[PDB]
This record gives structure tokens, sequence and C-alpha cells, in this order.
């Protein structure tokens, strides 16, 4: 008592981004490069067009 | 609209753990016969059958008579469910706030006495009893004792008043042996806790509960009170490490408890048993005991008068279970030491309880450091400016240091009546006029029934129905009212002016009338030169205005009374009230202005610029009708009935009737 | 007690932010991959239905796959676009090619079954309306209006007779009949569809490479009414973006050797460090595509994202290739 007091309010807010943020998932490949440079040797034909 | 719930709440308003609750006997039965029933032993047995019944009907007549101790010593057990009163005190005295037994009828006096010695200083000590007759009645003075020693300068001229203040009753003074085994009763009625005081051999000791209780006598002194179930009260005190513990200051240590006895420590106390309550506005006083070589040539009531007083004070039931129960929860809840407004509500209303019906708790938002404070004398409205002054110091006691008590009486609504009230004749043998002196009781029953406890909303019907229910012999009842609030300043309104909370009729504000000194001047053979004119006025309201507005329009004048300046003039408005005087003046000014929606009421008179002096008197009753039923309360403006300091606000025309 | 929630969108946001984020030399990420651990997990990694241990994020964790680290390459931003999961209609193997839920978004011109239309790209449609008979996701309603005006997924009795088509903004299919109605979004120019489509993933355009040609996407038809908006990512919700990489025994020859038992572990890095001969020497971000773990500082640059799988082995001559989806 005997006193008032003044009263500013505020707030805050508390969200997650992160958790749905994730890696799916990694994969990767493999090729056979045309550099020419190469001669046949083993094996043959195969896949053919 | 109104209140949505989701499951809210809890458990009605107050604990019923209801396991407890007494039943309807038959019910008690009714439950308890189906308890055999079903009993493993015999499924068998029928217990309608007339012979087990009344045999069942038997169990539960001990089992009900069992039952209502095993119940009610739990409303007993429970404070605020205690409905024993001194069940009531226990908790409370145990929750560190007791009542007191009535407090006795308490005055100041100044006298201006002659010693007959001439020497520099007389002392009157403690014990000189006065007599004061009850007010109006003077059969019996109601005795009261110098509460305390005081001395006085002798003034020059050989006169001196010394002053001193005065409870009601008689020293009543008892040594006691102490003794380790034994109760300290003192059996005697009349006393009151806070006027004893004692000694044990030699010095005084204080029950540290609001007497003193912040000095520096380190609590090795001290004692306690409690209230002997039979209604006299028993001294205590704490025995053994009787300070705090230990050690503490003494470089020695060991261990005191004091009062041994053996013989030790005597003790001697002193009291004062009162009639008090009765006593309240006893205003012929006496100097009822003489001393050596003094003589009262005068004894004037009422040093720094109010100046609207009475005799004496105090005084006191005791008891009250109600506002006792809840009560002393917040003592219970506060420490000692009192902090928040409420803490500064329930402290005052343990000191001074008796004196103070309703006692107000509240910060004034625009001084800090002063705590602005409310309350109702119970006798009066207005506690005497030394009770302020007094209570205010002993509460001063127990606070925050930067802060200040501030004790005002705040404004009071006045509700002013004509009461219209029908009887036959033949009905009633009693005494007609008596029955006036009977509703007369019964008006303020309605108040302190209701008005002063919430300051709420006033019902006037409401409160008509018990003036209604006084003979039964009344054929009817009828009154009205007028809202009356006072006001300090004629000349200036309050910076807010004044509001009503309530919907007054328009043109329906009204005022006092009252002089007015005019410069102008009169003579009449055999009176010679006779000062100069004056005439009253009365402040008047004029219509309502569109926006529910209206100026405040001043009584009549006289011509010439007012220099007349271009900027002001006679409102000569036609609508405006006037009351009927001798001199036809027509003159009639704006001072100020309301509006009727807002109740707000202002005017300043150094708008017409007439001199504040020129009136006579600072403070004016203020006269409206509030258009509505119901009268409405907000802060620190209440309504409330007093009818013997103000009876010019209380009427009652009596209807005989055959 | 309030309630609030992010859009789908700001998931997008981050990546756009993000794809901004990857810088070329100054002052912005830059990225680089890396693969190590020749070492074996235990005897078995090599068997079937082998999972390495659970990767463990430290300094310490950090240190070790720094230590195996085979090799590491850089990312360019062209080779990180925004992807959404490629659904064709009428493809026969997968179920319901010809059954489309509200909002799916359908690529039309992929493949003979598939295309309509010769001589454009592919095409991107969303199906706004779906068939009215059919079925609620909530068993407890019979009608779409209802299962819909109350949220719950309807999924359609009735399969689309054709793949939509046209420009226009809702096709649908709606004046003459069907129970699918279409809305056009942008076309998709060969080339890139070639080169970046997964099967189970089209490319999404960048709204930078999009300021380029609106056209070269099909997106200068449309209407925009904001002037250039191009901000189309945001109405197709992509979240995901696809990072693309390519390794060369080249690079690393060492580990490329006839023998190997390969990497068992992958690890991305952000923003590394050159090598230099004198710590007081300033600091370099790292240009080139490859840097030996070595020709990069101890720890340099941050790593995101760990990885741990059964080993692969690289061989010469042999070309490996990755390809990783963040969902934001």
């Amino acid at each position: 008592v005997g006193f008032g007091f003044i009263a500013i309010t505020l707030l805050t807010m508390f969200i997650n981004v992160g958790l749905t943020l994730k890696h799916t998932e990694t994969i990767i490949n493999k090729y056979k490069n045309y550099k020419w440079d190469s001669g046949l040797p083993t094996e043959y034909a195969d896949r053919i067009a | 609209a109104n209140t949505p719930v989701n499951y809210q709440l809890t458990r009605t308003a107050n604990a019923i753990p209801e396991i407890f609750v007494g039943g309807t006997f038959a019910e008690i039965k009714q439950n308890l016969i189906e308890w055999l029933n079903g009993q493993n032993e015999f499924l068998d047995y029928d217990f309608e059958g007339s012979r087990l019944n009344v045999l069942c009907d038997l169990l539960a007549y001990n089992t009900l008579y069992i039952q209502q101790f095993g119940n009610a010593a739990v409303y007993e057990s429970f404070m605020r469910t205690a409905n024993l009163r001194s069940s009531v005190v226990q908790a409370a005295q145990d929750n560190g706030y007791l009542p007191t037994s009535k407090s006795a009828a308490q005055t100041e006096i100044m006298l201006t006495c002659t010693d007959a010695l001439n020497r520099n200083y007389i002392t009157i000590p403690r014990g000189t009893r006065f007599l004061a007759y009850a007010k109006d009645t003077s059969v019996n003075p109601y005795n009261f004792v110098s509460r305390e020693d005081v001395i006085a300068i002798r003034d020059k001229n050989n006169q001196y008043f010394p002053r001193l203040k005065l409870a009601q009753g008689r020293i009543v003074r008892t040594e006691i042996i102490y003794d380790k085994l034994t109760p300290i009763i003192i059996y005697d009625k009349n006393i009151d806790r806070n006027q004893v005081k004692l000694y044990v051999d030699g010095a005084e000791w204080i029950n540290w509960t609001r007497k003193s209780m912040v000095h520096a006598g380190s609590t090795s002194t001290i004692y306690y009170m409690r209230e002997t179930i039979d209604g006299n009260t028993e001294f205590y005190f704490g025995e053994g490490e009787i300070s705090v513990n230990a050690s503490e200051g003494a470089l020695t240590a060991n261990y005191i408890g004091g009062l041994k006895p053996t013989q030790n420590s005597t003790i001697v106390i002193e009291y004062i048993s009162t009639n008090g309550a009765d006593a309240n506005g006893a205003v012929g006083f006496s100097y009822a005991d003489t001393l050596t070589n003094i003589t009262v040539i005068n004894i004037n009531e009422n040093p720094n008068d109010d100046p609207d007083f009475v005799g004496a004070d105090g005084g006191g039931d005791p008891e009250d279970i109600e506002r006792i129960r809840e009560l002393g929860t917040i003592k219970r809840e506060t420490q000692q030491r009192c902090v928040t407004a409420t803490d500064y509500d329930t402290f005052v209303s343990e000191r001074f309880g008796s004196i103070i019906q309703a006692v107000q708790t509240f910060t004034d938002s625009t001084k800090p450091g002063y705590a602005f404070i409310a309350a109702k004398p119970k006798s009066g409205l207005y506690l005497t400016t030394v009770q302020r002054e007094d209570i205010k110091n002993y509460l001063k006691d127990y606070n925050l240091a930067p802060i200040t008590p501030s004790i005002i009486s705040p404004n009071y609504l006045f509700i002013k009546t004509n009461l219209k009230v029908t009887y036959a004749l033949n009905k009633l043998q009693e005494s007609e006029q008596w029955l006036e002196g009977q509703i007369i009781d019964k008006i303020d029953r309605y108040y302190t029934e209701d008005v002063e406890i919430f300051n709420s909303s006033f019902a006037k019907s409401k409160m008509l129905t018990y003036v209604d229910d006084a003979d039964h012999s009344v054929i009817g009842s009828s009154a009205t009212i007028q809202m009356v609030r006072e006001v300090q300043n004629f000349y200036k309104t309050p910076e807010a002016g004044i509001k009503y909370n309530n919907q007054i009729k328009d043109r329906s504000m009204e005022s006092n009338t009252f002089s007015f000194n005019s410069g102008r001047k009169v003579v009449n053979p055999d009176t010679g030169l006779e000062e100069d004119v004056l005439y009253d006025v009365r402040i008047v309201s004029t219509d309502r205005d569109s926006k529910g507005i209206g100026k405040v329009i001043i009584g009549p004048f006289a011509s010439g009374d007012v220099t007349e300046n271009e900027n002001i003039q006679p409102y000569t408005g036609n609508d405006f009230n006037k009351l009927a005087n001798s001199d036809g003046r027509d003159k009639y000014y704006v001072i100020g202005e309301i509006n009727y929606p807002a109740d707000v009421i202002y005017w300043n008179i150094a708008k017409i610029n007439l001199t504040s002096e020129k009136f006579e008197v600072q403070t004016i009753e203020l006269y409206s009708d509030p258009t509505d039923d119901v009268i409405f309360t907000r802060d620190g403006s209440l309504i409330v009935f007093e009818n013997d300091l103000r009876p010019q606000y209380l009427t009652i025309d009596l209807e005989p009737i055959s | 007690i309030y309630r609030a929630i992010v859009t789908s969108k700001f998931r997008t946001e981050k990546m756009l932010n993000f794809y901004n984020s990857i810088g070329s030399g100054p002052d912005k990420n830059t990225i680089f991959i890396t693969f190590g651990r020749s070492e074996p997990w235990s005897s078995n990694e090599n068997e079937v239905g082998f999972a390495p241990p659970y990767p463990t994020d430290s300094v310490l964790g950090v240190t070790d796959m720094w230590t195996h680290m085979m090799g590491t390459v850089k990312v360019l931003p062209s080779m990180l676009d925004a992807v959404i999961p490629r659904r064709d209609w009428g493809d026969t193997r997968y179920p319901d090619p010809y059954t489309f839920r509200i909002n799916d978004i359908v690529v039309c011109n992929s493949a003979p079954y598939n295309a309509t239309e010769s001589g454009a790209g592919w095409l991107v449609y969303r199906c706004l309306d779906v068939p009215d008979t059919g079925m609620c996701s909530i068993a407890s309603l019979t009608d779409k209006d209802e299962c819909l005006k109350l949220g719950g997924k309807w999924t359609p009795s009735a399969r689309s007779m054709t793949p939509p088509e046209g420009r226009g903004d809702a096709e649908g299919t709606i004046e003459p009949g069907d129970g699918y109605v279409w809305e056009y979004l942008f076309e998709i120019p060969p080339d890139v569809s070639i080169n970046r489509c997964t099967n189970e993933y089209i490319v999404v355009p960048w709204p930078e490479e999009l300021k380029e040609d609106p056209t070269r996407w099909g997106y200068e038809d449309n209407l925009t009414w904001q002037q250039d908006d191009f901000g189309l990512i945001y109405r197709v919700k992509a979240n995901t973006i696809r990072f693309k990489a390519y390794l060369d025994s080249v690079y690393f020859p060492e580990a490329a050797l006839p023998g190997n038992k390969g990497f068992r572990q992958i690890s991305i890095i952000t923003n590394p460090l050159e090598a230099k001969a004198h710590p007081n020497d300033p600091n370099v971000k790292a240009e080139k595509d490859y840097y030996d773990p070595e020709d990069l500082m101890r720890h340099s640059g941050e790593m995101i994202y760990m990885e741990n799988r059964p080993p692969i082995i690289m061989a010469m001559d042999q070309t490996e290739e990755i390809n990783i989806l963040f969902t934001f």
C-alpha cells in the first residue's frame, strides 16, 4: 500500500523450426564414363541397342 | 454472455468434506438399513419386517446421537467452520490474532486547574477517576479514570491547564505471588486485555502482542493472554529460554526463563474493568477524584475540536463471530508487522476494532509514502483527531519505514428522508411515541445489517422493509430520499468536481441556502451603524441541457451586489429553480456547470469574482434527488446512517389511524 | 492460451536463402563433400543387412571423420536444384496412374503414354478438383464436398480420361466433361529435364534462373499481375533441395587403386580454408573442385551432415555419383 506502480507488458514466442528440417535420404550412382582412351578388351557385346 | 464454464472453480464456496454432514435420521437409517442388508451373514432377513426395523431403527438413533458429536467437532475443529465463538478465538488466538473483551470508553480532556501549592509542576498521578453522565442522562455518571501520570508546567498568572486522556472504568490492580504449578486467572468480567498492564516485581512486562513490542527490551520481558473457555482471562508468560534461545547477547549464556518463582517476582497487575459500549457519547464530565493541593477551576471538553464529537468512545460488545472469523486468517496470513493494504485493514481491525465498524485501507496514487485510511468510528462517521492521531502512531508502529499512515474520513453520501408510516391506534395499546423510538432503531438495523458492510448499491425500499417490520401494528410505511453530500468549499468545487455515482433528475440538483455578506449598507433606527447588508443564497441547478449538461445557477442577487462584467451576466434564464426571497432579487449567475450522465458537478466562485470571505460559512450541505430507485456507491463515497448527530438528514412522519 | 503456425512456404524460404548462401569466393558459403574410412566397420560390414553404427556428433566424432577422410569435392550452386516428387499421368506400373487427388502435381509429356504433345518440354499441372464420387479419408463421410467442407481427405473414384492440357488458367477439361479440373503451372524445357530429372523427383527451377527465361520454363505466359513475380517455387511449395555431386577416380587415384575396400562414410563440409605452410599466413577459402584432405587445413570449414554406410568400393575408371536431398 502507499505505492502505485507502472506496468509495461511483453510477450515471447517459442517455436520449433528445426524438428521439421532433416535429411530425407541420400543416394548415389554407378556410371561408365566414355573418355575414349581405351581398348575393349574384357568381354564384348553385352548391351546392344 | 454471463459465465460460460469449463468444469471450473472448486467445491462450492468453502470446504464441506460432507461425509461429515448430518443427515436426516430416516435417511440415516435409510442409508444404514441398506448397510445391514447385503451383509453376507444374512441375505434372508427382511428389514421392513417391523420387528428388525425398530431394532435397526434404534442403532441409527445412537448413530445419529453419536454423529453430531463427531460432525460438530469438525465444524469446531476448523476455523471459519467453528460455530462456537470461544472456539473461534482459540484458532484466531492461535493464528496470532485475538478478539478482545469490551474496550473501555476512552477520551481526552484538557483541564485548567490551579494548584493551591503553586509548585512549578504538579503531576496528575495515574488513576484519578472522573465521572461522565451518559448522553442526555444525568441519573448516573460513568466513572472513568486517569489513564496515566501527566504533569503540567505552571503557566505564569499561576493558572495552567494540564491535559490528559481518559479511559472508562476503575483502575483495578492485583498483586499475585507467581508459582510454578498454578493457573493465573482474573475472574473479572468487564476486563479488557488492551487496558491490562502489569508489574512483575518492579518493571512492567508487555504481552508482546500489541503493546509496543519493538524496543530494546530484549523479549525477556514478555507474557501472553488467553481466554478461559469460562469467559474470564488467564495470564501467561513464556517459561524457560524466555528470549529466543541460548547465549544470544549474554557472554555468560547458561539458561534464564525467569519467574522461578520460589517467591521471586511477585506479580502485580493493574487493569480497568468497564461498563463500556453503553458510555459512548458522555459529554458532561466531573472531576471525580481530588488530589493534594490541586483544584480544577475548569474542565473544558474536547481540546482540538473536530468540531463534531461526542463524549468518550470505545466500550464494545465485545464479541462478534462474523467480523472475527475470517479476519484472523489475514493476520494468520500476514506477519505481525502490517504490510498489505488489507493487512492494514485487518491490523487496524485489531485495535479500535470496537472503535471501527469498518476501515478502508487504500493508497492514493498521488501521494506515496502515505497509507490512506477510511474508517468508521461506528459511534459516528468522524474519529476525533486524537483517535486519528492515536491509532495512527500506534498503527505507525507496524509499517514500512518510509511509509506514513494517513487517516481521513472519506466523504459520505447522506440519505435525507421524510418517512410516512401509518398504524392503527386501537391495534396498539403501546405508547405511540415509543413506536417511533422503536422504528428509529430498526432503521439503522438495516444499515448495520447491510449498507456499511459492502458499501454497495443501496435499496431504499428494502430498507423500508424492516421499518415496515417494526410494530406489525404499523399499518403502512412510506418514505422519500434526498441524496445528500457535504461540501468542504462552497467557494471552489473540488478540482475533480463531485459525482453522485447515481443518476439524478435534472433540475432536481439543489443545495443549502446560506447567507451572503453584501457590501451594501443597512441602518435602522436604534440599530445604528449595522455593518452592511447580508442576504442568503443557495446553489441551484438549471435544467438539463442537451448532452445531459447543466450550468450551476447561483442564488438570487440584489442589484449592485455583484459588479457586472461584460463577460459575466445575470443568467436570467427561464428554467432555473429559484428560492422565494423577500428581496425579489432576480440576479442569478452561472457559477459553474454539470452534466447529468456523468453525475459530475463543478463550479468556481472565482468565476463570478465574488469574494470568498463575503460568505460566512465554509461548508455547505448538498441536496439532490437521484432519479434511480437504488443508490450506487463506488469509492470512499458511502451512504450511511447517522441520525443522532445529523437528525435533519433523517425525519419520520407518523400517521395515526384508528 | 494462443495457437500459432509457420507456413509451409517458410520451408521453401529457408532453401532460397540457403540457395542464395552458397557463395563463389567471398563471404558466402562454399561447400565440400567428403568421403573416407577405408577402414572396415566390422568383418560383417560387407554382409547383407549390415547397418553401420549410428554416427556420433562431437569434436571427437568430427576428428575421426576428419581423420579418415579420403577426398573432398566442391559444389557449384548450379548443382543445387529445388525438386518435388515426380508423378506422371497414366503410368501403369505405379498405383492409380489415372486417379489424382486435389492439389496433386502432375507432369505431362514425360513419356509416350504420358505424352499428349510432341515438340514441347515436360508440363506440370496441378489438379484442382477431383471426381465427385470417391472415398473420404474420414470413414464417416460419404460426400466429397462434405468430406472436404470438413477438410478430411477425399479419394475420388473416377479416373482421369487424359492428362491435362493448355497453358490457360484452370482448364480443366472442365467444360466438355471430366471429374478432374486442371491448373497449369509452367513447362519444363527438355534439356534440363533429361539431365536434371530423377524419375522420382522433377527438378524445380530457381526464381533467379526463372528471372532469366520465363519462356524456356514456359512461365512467360501467365498473368502474374504483380509484374514480374517469378516466385513460382512458392506455388509448388518445394521444401526439398537435391544436391548433385560427381566423384571421379582421377582426382583421387590413390583411393581408386585396385583392391581398395572403399569408403564407409560420407561427409559434407562448408567453407574450409586452404592449407598454409605458415599458420600466420592469411586463410584462403577453397575454390578447386577437389582437394586432398591434406590440401585442406585441419578441421577447416564446417561439416553439417555426417553419414555412415556399409562399405562402398570405388574403382578407377569407374565413375561414381552422389545425390542428396535435404527436406527443410
